[PDB]
C-alpha cells in the first residue's frame, strides 16, 4: 500500500530546505554528520523522512545504509541506496522511460527518479512529480538545474 | 582525454581517499579549497558500501592524528603529504571493515 | 603512528605526486600551494622514475585540469579531480620508464 | 683520485643560493624543472655543478637519475642518489660517525654527508665542510637548521 501523494508532499514541503536545516529539523546523528560536513546530499534524507511519516518506515538492513535522527527512526545518507529501497516497498514501478521529459508523466502525481551519468556523487535524483512541477526541483532532460547532469531514465510510482 | 569512473577504484581506495579529502578539508586555510574538498569527500561517500559508523569514527582518528607534527627540507608543515599517510595509516585500517 | 612513505608502492608514490601537483595548481591559499608543491617534492625523491616521467605528467596535468568536473554540489569538485587524474589512463603510461 | 678542497669551494660558492637562482646558472633541462616548481630540493645539484667541474663528470648511469644543463652536463635531482654516488667515485670514506657532533671534524675539511630521519623529502643533506663551517648550512645534532631532521650519522672525504 503506497504513501497518500498528499501526505507524502507536505511531509516533503517540510524538508524541502538546505542540507544544515534538515539536520537541524531531524536531529540525532544525522544532524551530527550534516554539522561534521560528512552528509551533504540530503536527498536520500528528505525522501528518507517522507516515507517514514507516511507509512513506509526505513528499515534496519544491512542493503541500505542508515543512521537515526532524535526520532531514532532510520534514514538513508547514500542516493542508491534510497533507489534500490523504493522498488521493494512500492512494488514494480508504474513508468521507466529513456530521455525523460514531463510528456511521459503528464496526469500522473507521485514518487519519480531521475537517473544519468555527470553528477559524481550521485546516480540520480529521488523526488515527487505533481503532474507539473518537481516538489523540489526535477531534472528531466533540458532541467536547469541540471548542472552537469545528463538524465538517460525516468522511474516512477503513482501515487493516491 | 577521459577521467576515470569513481567506480573503477577499490572500494579501499573509495574509504582512503574519502579520509585524504576529508582530511585536505580540515588543514586548508581556505573556505572555497574545504568546500571543494567536503563535495569531493561526499563523492567517495556514495560510493563506498561501508557503513556511516566507519566514517564517524574515522573522522576522529583524522583529528586526532593531524596533531601529528611533519617536516621536510622546506619550510612548510607537509600536511598535503600528511593527509595521505594518515589515509593509510594503521590507526585508519580497520575502519576499512564493516 | 604514520607509515613511511618507503611502505608505499612506486606506482602510488607516482600517483600521489601526480596528486599533490594537481593539488598544488588549483588551490587558491599561497600556503597550501606551497605545502602541495614542497609535499609532491617528498614524492618525487621517493620514486625511481626518470624525471623525463614527471616533466611530461605535469604537461598531461595542465591538458586534464581543465576538464569540467561536476555534482550535486555547486562546486568544481576540484579536490575529486585530482584523484581522478593521478589514476587517468593519460598518466598511466608515465607510470613506467 | 679527489677534487681539490678549493676549486670545489669555489664552485660550491658559485651555486650557494637559492633553487630559483641555481636553475638561472645552469640552465637547460636543470631551469625548466626548477621554474616549473618540480626540483625543490637544490642540494644533490649543487654537488653535481661542483663534482662537474672538479674533474669528477656526473655519469650517465641507471643508478642516478639525471638531467641536463645548458652545459650539456648532467646534474642529480634525488639527493639519495647523490648520497649513494659519491662513495663509488671517492672511495671509502675518511670518517663515518653515529650522532654527529662537529668536534668529531675539527681540523679536517671536504666533503659532508649528514643522514639520519625526519626530512620526509630527504634522507640526509650532502655539502661542504671547512673545518669550522659548511659551504652552507650543518646538520649536526644542535645545528639551528635542523627543523625536524635528526641527524644519525655524517659521512666524510678529506680533500687537500
Amino acid at each position: 500500500m503506497r504513501p497518500a501523494f498528499g501526505a507524502a508532499w507536505n511531509r516533503f514541503k517540510e524538508v524541502n530546505v538546505n542540507v544544515e536545516q534538515v539536520g537541524k529539523l531531524l536531529g540525532g546523528k544525522v544532524q551530527h554528520n550534516i554539522d561534521a560536513g560528512i552528509f551533504k546530499n540530503a536527498c536520500p534524507i528528505r525522501m528518507s523522512y517522507v516515507l517514514n511519516y507516511c507509512g513506509i518506515p526505513v528499515p534496519s538492513n544491512s542493503k541500505y545504509a542508515t543512521v537515526t535522527g532524535s526520532d531514532k527512526k532510520r534514514y538513508m545518507f547514500r542516493v542508491k541506496d534510497m533507489i534500490a529501497f523504493l522498488p521493494t516497498v512500492l512494488g514494480k514501478a508504474d513508468i521507466s522511460v529513456s530521455s525523460p521529459t514531463p510528456a511521459q508523466f503528464a496526469g500522473k502525481q507521485g514518487i519519480i527518479i531521475f537517473t544519468g551519468h555527470g553528477w559524481l556523487d550521485a546516480t540520480g535524483h529521488v523526488t515527487l512529480w505533481n503532474g507539473n512541477i518537481c516538489s523540489d526541483d526535477c531534472h528531466f532532460l533540458g532541467s536547469p538545474g541540471n548542472g552537469s547532469f545528463i538524465p538517460t531514465n525516468a522511474t516512477f510510482w503513482s501515487l493516491k | 582525454q577521459t577521467l576515470p569512473d569513481i567506480s573503477t577504484f577499490s572500494q579501499q581506495q573509495i574509504f582512503e581517499n574519502w579520509v585524504q579529502n576529508r582530511c585536505i578539508g580540515k588543514i586548508a586555510d581556505s573556505k572555497s579549497l574545504k568546500e571543494d574538498a567536503d563535495a569531493s569527500a561526499a563523492a567517495w561517500l556514495e560510493a563506498s558500501n561501508l557503513p556511516a559508523e566507519n566514517f564517524e569514527k574515522a573522522d576522529e582518528v583524522i583529528v586526532s592524528l593531524l596533531k601529528q607534527k611533519v617536516g621536510g627540507t622546506e619550510p612548510g608543515h607537509y600536511q598535503i603529504l600528511k593527509c595521505t599517510l594518515i589515509a593509510n595509516s594503521d590507526a585508519i585500517r580497520p575502519l576499512k571493515s564493516s
